[PDB]
């Protein structure tokens, strides 16, 4: 009988000693309060108020602003005969090219 | 590196010119971390002798914290002194050798040509 | 169903004089426990 | 009385407790005195008063 | 041993190391090494068994041969310089002989053949003295002669020490031989950064002495000399398994621990000097040291090897041992990396 | 702590109190030799301190409240189940013998600690030098294996070499039939299952192996059953001994200081009883050891060091 | 970022000063509060990252990884409190402390402004993960799993340390904010080739790359459930985050050096997905699916177009949630049948119908069902790789066949068919388990309503 050993215990069922178990703890009061903690600070606080927070982000990464500013600039350069965008990002007068 | 600096004044932990520097505050976060090391030493000391770790030997934990803060204050003073010496010798060597450190003329990006490498 | 913890077959791998026994390191018995040898 | 033998740590070693608290109080007052002397010497050598 | 004689002999070991550290004359360096060896021989023979006599004989022969080569380097320096000052050496032959002598005294490879033998033969306390305090006087003399040390020689000794001390500990189940090959690899790390920045040499020496003193104090506090007896520590004092876990993961060079502090700084000083291949090979070769450290953590902390019945008696008795500075050294060997710029005090 | 090298330096030499009353006396004999009062009778004539024979719960009697712990915490063995089923499958025989050897090693350490600290001699019953006779009787009766004898010999080889023999060994000749008569008059129903051949093997390893090797390193005093009833004759024979053999004569202050520094540290005494020799009689597996260790921690007075337990009434813990 | 590091640190007294029955409740409650507080990192701008200090910053790449990291901790505490119910109280607090310390290392791995602090936290995440796998794992092979996990990682990353210190000595700073403005083009040389390999192979190991992936099906199946959730959900994404930081410096050499590492990915996601067609172990099937999904992120980082980065970060967040849910479902069966064999327990929709609905939703998000962010990331990677080479759609589309053929096979083998007759310990689903599945799936579905917060610094 090699390496004296406790026998491997049986698989314990939380529903036998507690048919109203939520699966959190073998103590039923601790089980119900862990359920309330998980559901309140998980769903009522992070998910609901978090979805409300992300839904009302103050113009996340300026993507509304960038539209509205564009609605100004097109309106500036439609009326003044300018093209809507130049092929050059910078002024070609302020660039020294390497000579050739 | 700086071994020839501390050779005219040997075995001085803090020299006289180290008093021309601001000392570390007692609320220095490095010093607060060394005090936290003292508290962790007190906790390990109560743990290995199988005392209650938080409750037993508050005088002993307090002397651990006090001893680490006391040693670490002078260690931070010597640290700040040696870095101030490093910077002082750096700046004096740059000043006394202008021909080795020429004043660079920073060209703007309208003259600087960079090769464009397209990601396609 | 529970956690595996090492048995005698696993733990006797660490009991020899060396860790990887070769042909040369095969007659090496492990040293005595108090490191004291018989006087021969 | 619980223990069948008097343990080495049954009573606190009041000499050692007194040495511990005296050493710790001395190191704190010497540290604060050293720091006040250091900030006063810094403010004297740099005129930052 | 009579404790007055033990005090006098340990103060004489310390006196030999101090005479090496403080003296400006080569003859006094040699006298300090002779005094150090002469006094440390009865620390090795504290127990009077054949393994301590064998370890002391091998240690005497290696250190005497090293001191002969040291005095020959001193006399060749006397010829080619007419003086005795402890500074750079004025001849590459004397430089080679003194570098060989100090490499033998450190047990750096290929002169490493005594450190697992002598470390296994002697007790854990004298093994601690050997692997920590005897690595202070040759590192003093190496710190003092670095304008004359051959680069190729000290780098060959260093990387050969790191490789051989890496491969040596993989085949070990005895804790003292593990700490001895760990010593060989760490002295290779210290001497590889010697000519680039010797402040990092002193940093690695101090962090190594802290971690090695922690590990030997844990071994003495648990009374374990083999791997398989260290594996019973979870059933007796389970905090000691946590301490050997954090200290062995620290000695492997893993962040965020303080044993990552020297290694990284050594790499930080060898890439400045345009050496990229050599600290890379050193870092990759340190994974072998990490592997047998991880083997010890598997056997001790992360699993539970089967214990015996008589351990139930040792549950009823606490440790009355002087675990001197063990929480201090355990905190300093694990949680010192956020204080990494403290190394400037070693300048 | 209380004793160390500094106490030895500052004048506490341990031969300044070594008087002629400082005699370590071990009374031996068979299972019901009637020595059990005899030793105490010697301890009430010579003014010595009697230690009872180390059972399973001797370590329980020295630590904590002194009460015997439950047998799953101390021993994991039973003498009565050894008397019932000696050839048992669970290996109770050698497990009981190894626990008793560790208990007698602890008792012999307590005896030398009292002898070297106070100068009062100790009267023991069946010290570690006589513990092997039960091992050899169990091996001759086939109760254990040869690997159990090899494990015992390794543990004994690395533990008994650091100690001294007793000054006096008293042995009591009681024949096997008289032992069985005293067992039948004892009334213990487990002890009456002891076979005759086991008692004969105990007497044979006594008279053939124990006493011829102990007669050189100490002084044997071998009595019969009727003359061991009179303690005055035995103590009169003790008081007129000429102590000349054994290694107690060449013991200075240094050797007895080293012995006392070994002896007062109980985890260094018990260091080699738990050597990693994986033997199925004494190896307790990982989950059982973890479970019994965590149940041992939850005992009253066992969760911390011996002056740090609020559940038994230790005060001033924050200043200790 | 010091308003997130200090609450995570204060979870250490919160788990070590609690009552012996309240340590799961307290850590779950306060880690859910930290996860609610993690939404303040959404103060992102279309030009500038949210730059807190010299030490910590958070762009739109690190912010979803941080919200997922701080959200994963209560979920790991919920998953891990069943199989650690018989555990010693001290070892239970040690496990919770390793999860807390791992969260603490991750949330300042992703916010590290300077790249060697990124390296130190990036390689500090090994030790709590190593201790969790090799201590609270179940089988014999957890020790070999820890060895492979440790020594592929450090073999990949010890060249990365040397490469970062080279950048520190050459450029002058490993600040990512300085290196956006001082980045120099890395030319064609052998020195710069092994510079590229030292910068990339650490993250190629931790993604994992195909061929270097062998640490992962050992480290996922031998870990406990909190370990499996943190390796699936976060610890693979350290490689993607580090690649997206470090490929700034590796231009234009990447445009000819990424060719062997794209092929290994584009064929490797075919191979590992094919492996999932024949895996007898359910947890190994989820592991090889994780390799198959992170191969697309490797391709998307190495082709370094904007659509590819947007798809890669969406795919990382989506795969984190989905694979964490898949390991939790496999754990829900393993806590009843005590074996990870996928053919053992069958027909489990007759026995656990709502849990089979959670299996169905997790399998649909595995097979990239639109409009989930799984499909958003999958689709954008496929778009950018069609821009890379038009033939890649073959290797993409075939993968999207096989990714269906194990997502539903896992659904049909575990949940459908006739149930196993001789298994009768199939308990009804606990409220803890259904809560865990819902806390994985409901954020994954709500992120379809607003995917712009998980599309990286270049939305
Ligand atoms: C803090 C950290 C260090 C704590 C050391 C002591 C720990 C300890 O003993 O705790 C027990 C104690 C509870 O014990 P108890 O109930 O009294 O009795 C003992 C038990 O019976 C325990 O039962 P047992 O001992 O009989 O057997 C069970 C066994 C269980 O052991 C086992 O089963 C074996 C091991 C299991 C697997 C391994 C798990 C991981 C363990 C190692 C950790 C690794 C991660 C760390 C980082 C990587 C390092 C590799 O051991 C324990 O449970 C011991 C507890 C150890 C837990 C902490 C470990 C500390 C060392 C490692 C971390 C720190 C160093 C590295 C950090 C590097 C940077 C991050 O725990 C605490 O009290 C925790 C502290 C809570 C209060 C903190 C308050 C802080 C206040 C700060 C402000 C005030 C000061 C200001 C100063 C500055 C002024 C300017
Ligand atoms: C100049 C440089 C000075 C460097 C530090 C030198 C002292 C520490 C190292 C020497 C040593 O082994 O000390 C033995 C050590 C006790 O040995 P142990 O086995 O570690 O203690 C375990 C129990 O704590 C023993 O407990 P106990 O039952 O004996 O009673 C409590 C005991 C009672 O002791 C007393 O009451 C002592 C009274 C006399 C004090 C001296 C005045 C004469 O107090 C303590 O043990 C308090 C904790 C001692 C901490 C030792 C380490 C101190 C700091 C070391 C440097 C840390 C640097 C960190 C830097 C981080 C960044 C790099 O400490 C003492 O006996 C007194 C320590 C006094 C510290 C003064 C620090 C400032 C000096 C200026
Ligand atoms: C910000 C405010 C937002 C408010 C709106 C919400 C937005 C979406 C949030 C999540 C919605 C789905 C959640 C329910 C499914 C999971 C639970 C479950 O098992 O349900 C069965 C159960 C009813 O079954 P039973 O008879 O009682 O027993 C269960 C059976 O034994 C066994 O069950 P079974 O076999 O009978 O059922 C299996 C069956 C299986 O049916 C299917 O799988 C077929 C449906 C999916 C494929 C076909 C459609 C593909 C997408 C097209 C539709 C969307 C776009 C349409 C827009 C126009 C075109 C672009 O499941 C369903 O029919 C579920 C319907 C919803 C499926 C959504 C898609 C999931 C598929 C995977 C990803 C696909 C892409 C992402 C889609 C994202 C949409 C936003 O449902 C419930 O008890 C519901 C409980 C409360 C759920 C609350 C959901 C929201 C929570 C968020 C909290 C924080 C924010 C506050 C808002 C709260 C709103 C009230
Ligand atoms: C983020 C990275 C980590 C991932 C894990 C995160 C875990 C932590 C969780 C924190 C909380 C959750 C975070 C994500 C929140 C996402 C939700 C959100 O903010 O949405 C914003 C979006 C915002 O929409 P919007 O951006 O267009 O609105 C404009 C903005 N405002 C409001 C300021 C004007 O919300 C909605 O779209 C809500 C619309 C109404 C509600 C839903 C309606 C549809 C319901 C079904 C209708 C019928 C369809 C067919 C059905 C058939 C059957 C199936
Ligand atoms: C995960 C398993 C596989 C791991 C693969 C890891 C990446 C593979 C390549 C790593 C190379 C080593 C680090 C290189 C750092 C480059 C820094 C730099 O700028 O270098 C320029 C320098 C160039 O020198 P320099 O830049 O100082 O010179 C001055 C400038 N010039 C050139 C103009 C004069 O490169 C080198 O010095 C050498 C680079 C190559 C190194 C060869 C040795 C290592 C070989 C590969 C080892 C791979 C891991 C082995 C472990 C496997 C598992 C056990
Ligand atoms: C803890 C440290 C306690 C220090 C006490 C005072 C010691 C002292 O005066 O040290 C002087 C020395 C600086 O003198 P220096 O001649 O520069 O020596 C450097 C050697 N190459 O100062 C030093 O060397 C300070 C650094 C010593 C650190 C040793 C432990 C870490
Ligand atoms: C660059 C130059 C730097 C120079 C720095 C000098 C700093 C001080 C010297 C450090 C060098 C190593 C010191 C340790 C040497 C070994 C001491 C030793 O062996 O002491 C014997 C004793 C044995 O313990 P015991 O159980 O009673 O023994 C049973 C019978 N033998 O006890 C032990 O074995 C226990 C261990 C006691 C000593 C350990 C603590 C000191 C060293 C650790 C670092 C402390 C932090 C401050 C200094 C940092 C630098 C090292
Ligand atoms: C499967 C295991 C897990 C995964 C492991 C990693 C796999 C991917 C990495 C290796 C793949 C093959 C090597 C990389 C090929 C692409 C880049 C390259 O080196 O091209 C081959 C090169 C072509 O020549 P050329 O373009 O002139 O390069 C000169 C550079 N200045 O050819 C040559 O110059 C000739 C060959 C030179 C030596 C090559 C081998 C050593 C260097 C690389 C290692
Ligand atoms: N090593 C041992 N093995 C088995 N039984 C022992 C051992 N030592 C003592 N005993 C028993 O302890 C009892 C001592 O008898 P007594 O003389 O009444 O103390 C008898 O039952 C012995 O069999």
């Amino acid at each position: 009988l090699r390496w004296q050993e406790d026998p491997e215990p049986e698989d314990e069922n939380l529903y036998e000693k507690n048919p109203d178990s939520h699966g959190y703890d073998k103590d039923p009061a601790v089980d119900v309060w862990n359920m309330r903690v998980v559901f309140f600070f998980g769903f009522s606080i992070v998910l609901v108020l978090g979805s409300t927070f992300v839904a009302y982000l103050p113009d996340y990464r300026m993507q509304e602003w960038a539209r509205r500013e564009a609605e100004r600039l097109v309106k500036y350069r439609e009326a003044h005969g300018l093209p809507l965008m130049e092929s050059n990002c910078f002024d070609p007068s302020k660039i020294q090219l390497p000579e050739d | 590196m700086m071994t020839g600096r501390q050779a005219r004044a040997p075995l001085q932990f803090l020299p006289d010119e180290a008093r021309s520097l601001p000392p570390p505050k007692l609320t220095d976060p490095r010093l607060a971390y060394i005090g936290f090391l003292g508290y962790c030493s007190g906790l390990i000391d109560n743990a290995i002798r199988r005392r209650p770790v938080l409750s037993a030997g508050l005088h002993r934990q307090f002397l651990y914290i006090t001893s680490f803060v006391f040693v670490g204050y002078y260690l931070l003073k010597r640290q700040d002194y040696m870095y101030a010496v490093r910077d002082h010798d750096m700046f004096s060597y740059i000043k006394s050798h202008p021909e080795d450190f020429p004043e660079k003329d920073k060209k703007t990006y309208r003259e600087v040509f960079e090769e464009f490498h397209p990601v396609r | 169903a529970r956690q595996w913890q090492p048995d005698v077959e696993w733990a006797e791998q660490y009991g020899g004089a060396v860790m990887y026994p070769t042909k040369e390191t095969a007659h090496w018995k492990p040293p005595p426990w108090n490191d004291v040898d018989p006087p021969k | 009385k619980f223990y069948i033998q008097e343990p080495p740590h049954g009573s606190p070693n009041w000499l050692k407790v007194g040495l511990t608290l005296g050493t710790s109080a001395f190191l704190w007052i010497y540290l604060i005195k050293q720091h006040n002397e250091d900030v006063l010497e810094y403010k004297r050598r740099n005129g930052l008063e | 041993m009579n404790p007055i004689i033990l005090i006098i002999i340990l103060m004489t070991v310390m006196l030999g190391t101090i005479i090496v550290m403080i003296s400006t004359h080569w003859l006094l360096i040699w006298i300090g090494f002779e005094m150090n060896m002469l006094a440390i021989i009865p620390i090795m023979m504290k127990k009077h068994n054949p393994r301590a006599t064998e370890a002391s004989t091998k240690y005497f022969l290696t250190q005497s041969t090293a001191s002969m080569l040291l005095m020959m380097a001193i006399i060749i320096n006397l010829m080619f310089s007419g003086q005795w000052t402890v500074m750079k050496l004025f001849n590459p032959m004397a430089s080679m002989l003194m570098t060989m002598a100090l490499a033998m005294k450190l047990g750096m490879a290929p002169f490493h053949f005594w450190v697992p033998e002598v470390t296994q033969g002697i007790p854990l306390s004298s093994g601690l003295i050997l692997l920590t305090w005897q690595k202070l006087a040759p590192m003093s003399v190496l710190y003092q002669i670095l304008p004359s040390i051959n680069l190729d020689l000290i780098l060959t000794l260093s990387i050969l020490s790191i490789t051989i001390g890496g491969w040596g500990g993989l085949n070990q189940t005895q804790l003292r031989k593990i700490m001895a090959y760990s010593s060989i690899a760490h002295m290779g790390w210290m001497t590889a950064v010697l000519l680039y920045n010797p402040t990092m040499t002193l940093l690695n020496l101090i962090i190594y002495i802290i971690m090695t003193s922690t590990m030997f104090t844990l071994f003495m506090a648990n009374s374990t000399t083999t791997t398989l007896s260290l594996s019973h520590t979870w059933n007796k004092a389970p905090i000691m398994t946590i301490l050997v876990l954090i200290t062995l993961l620290s000695m492997g060079g893993l962040p965020p621990l303080s044993g990552f502090m020297p290694k990284w700084m050594i790499i930080q000083e060898m890439t400045k000097n345009d050496s990229i291949i050599l600290p890379t090979l050193m870092a990759i070769t340190a994974l072998l040291n990490l592997y047998f450290y991880m083997r010890l953590t598997y056997s001790t902390a992360l699993t539970m090897f089967p214990s015996t019945n008589n351990m139930k008696m040792k549950w009823q008795f606490p440790t009355t041992k002087r675990m001197t500075l063990l929480p201090t050294m355990t905190v300093l060997s694990t949680m010192l990396l956020p204080l990494t710029p403290i190394l400037s005090i070693l300048e | 702590l209380q004793y160390g090298p500094l106490a030895y330096i500052l004048g506490e030499k341990t031969t300044k109190k070594m008087t002629e009353n400082s005699k370590l006396i071990t009374v031996d004999g068979n299972i019901c030799s009637g020595k059990s009062k005899l030793a105490k009778e010697v301890a009430e004539k010579l003014g010595l301190k009697h230690f009872p024979e180390a059972g399973i719960h001797y370590a329980d009697s020295t630590t904590g409240d002194g009460k015997p712990l439950p047998v799953r915490f101390s021993g994991n063995c039973s003498l009565e189940k050894f008397y019932d089923d000696p050839k048992s499958n669970d290996g109770n025989s050698y497990r009981l013998q190894a626990w008793l050897y560790a208990s007698r090693l602890l008792q012999y350490a307590d005896a030398l600690e009292h002898l070297l600290s106070t100068g009062q001699g100790v009267v023991l019953e069946r010290s570690i030098y006589s513990d092997f006779v039960f091992l050899e009787a169990m091996y001759r009766q086939g109760f254990i294996r040869k690997q159990c004898v090899d494990h015992y010999n390794q543990v004994k080889k690395v533990t008994v070499c650091e100690y001294l023999p007793p000054h006096v060994v008293i042995y009591v000749d009681v024949p096997v039939s008289e032992v069985q008569s005293r067992i039948q008059k004892k009334g213990n129903p487990h002890e009456m299952k002891i076979t005759s051949a086991y008692l004969q093997d105990i007497e044979n390893v006594y008279k053939g192996t124990f006493l011829p090797e102990m007669s050189e390193k100490c002084e044997v005093l071998q009595y019969s059953a009727w003359e061991a009833e009179d303690a005055e004759k035995v103590v009169e024979d003790i008081q007129y001994l000429k102590y000349d053999k054994g290694p107690w004569l060449d013991q200075d202050d240094r050797k007895l200081h080293n012995l006392r520094m070994l002896v007062q540290d109980k985890l260094e005494v018990l260091n080699y009883t738990s050597i990693p020799v994986f033997l199925p009689e004494v190896t307790i597996g990982a989950h059982q050891s973890d479970r019994v260790f965590q149940e041992f921690t939850e005992l009253p007075g066992r969760k911390y060091r011996a002056g740090y337990n609020e559940d038994v009434g230790d005060k001033w813990i924050w200043l200790k | 970022m010091l308003k997130y590091i200090i609450p995570t640190m204060m979870l250490m007294p919160l788990t070590w000063l609690s009552k012996n029955s309240m340590i799961w409740i307290n850590t779950t409650l306060h880690s859910l509060l930290i996860s609610l507080t993690s939404l303040l990192l959404l103060n992102q701008f279309g030009d500038n990252s949210l730059n807190f200090s010299l030490t910590f910053f958070s762009d739109s790449l690190s912010t979803p990884l941080l919200i997922l990291t701080m959200w994963l901790l209560p979920l790991m505490l919920m998953a891990s409190q069943h199989h650690l119910s018989k555990e010693n109280l001290a070892r239970k607090k040690l496990f919770i402390s390793m999860l807390i310390l791992l969260q603490l290392f991750l949330i300042m791995t992703f916010t590290a402004t300077e790249l060697i602090f990124f390296y130190i936290m990036f390689e500090a995440t090994l030790v709590p993960t190593l201790i969790i796998i090799t201590r609270w794992g179940n089988q014999t092979e957890r020790l070999n799993a820890g060895l492979y996990f440790l020594f592929y990682t450090l073999a990949g990353s010890l060249p990365l340390l040397v490469a970062l210190i080279y950048i520190q000595n050459t450029m002058g700073s490993l600040n990512f904010l300085i290196l956006q403005y001082w980045v120099q083009p890395m030319p064609n040389s052998w020195s710069n080739t092994f510079m590229w390999l030292a910068c990339m192979m650490a993250f190629m190991v931790k993604m994992p790359l195909y061929g270097l992936h062998l640490w992962l099906p050992k480290a996922h199946v031998e870990a406990p459930i909190a370990g499996s959730m943190v390796l699936a959900a976060i610890l693979l994404k350290l490689g993607g985050y580090g690649m997206m930081r470090i490929t700034l410096l590796l231009n234009p050499i990447t445009d000819f050096m990424a060719y062997p590492f794209i092929m290994l990915s584009l064929w490797g996601m075919i191979m590992t997905s094919s492996i999932c067609l024949r895996q007898t172990d359910l947890k190994s099937l989820i592991a090889y699916s994780s390799v198959s999904h992170m191969a697309l992120v490797i391709v998307a980082i190495l082709i370094q177009t904007p659509w590819s980065y947007m798809g890669a970060t969406a795919l990382m967040i989506a795969h984190g949630l989905t694979s964490s849910m898949l390991f939790c479902l496999a754990n829900s069966n393993y806590e009843r049948v005590h074996s990870r064999t996928m053919i053992l327990a069958r027909g489990l929709q007759t026995l656990l119908p709502l849990m089979a609905a959670w299996w169905l939703l997790a399998s649909l998000t595995n097979l990239a069902l639109p409009p989930s962010i799984n499909l958003i990331g999958e689709l954008f990677v496929v778009m950018s790789t069609f821009s890379w080479s038009n033939i890649t759609i073959i290797l993409m589309g075939l993968n999207m066949v096989i990714t269906a053929l194990y997502s539903l096979y896992m659904l049909i083998t575990t949940q459908r068919g006739k149930h196993t007759h001789h298994i009768n310990n199939i308990l009804p689903s606990f409220t803890r388990e259904n809560a865990l599945m819902s806390l994985h799936m409901l954020p994954l579905l709500l992120l379809s309503l607003n995917p712009k917060i998980i599309l990286g610094p270049l939305y």
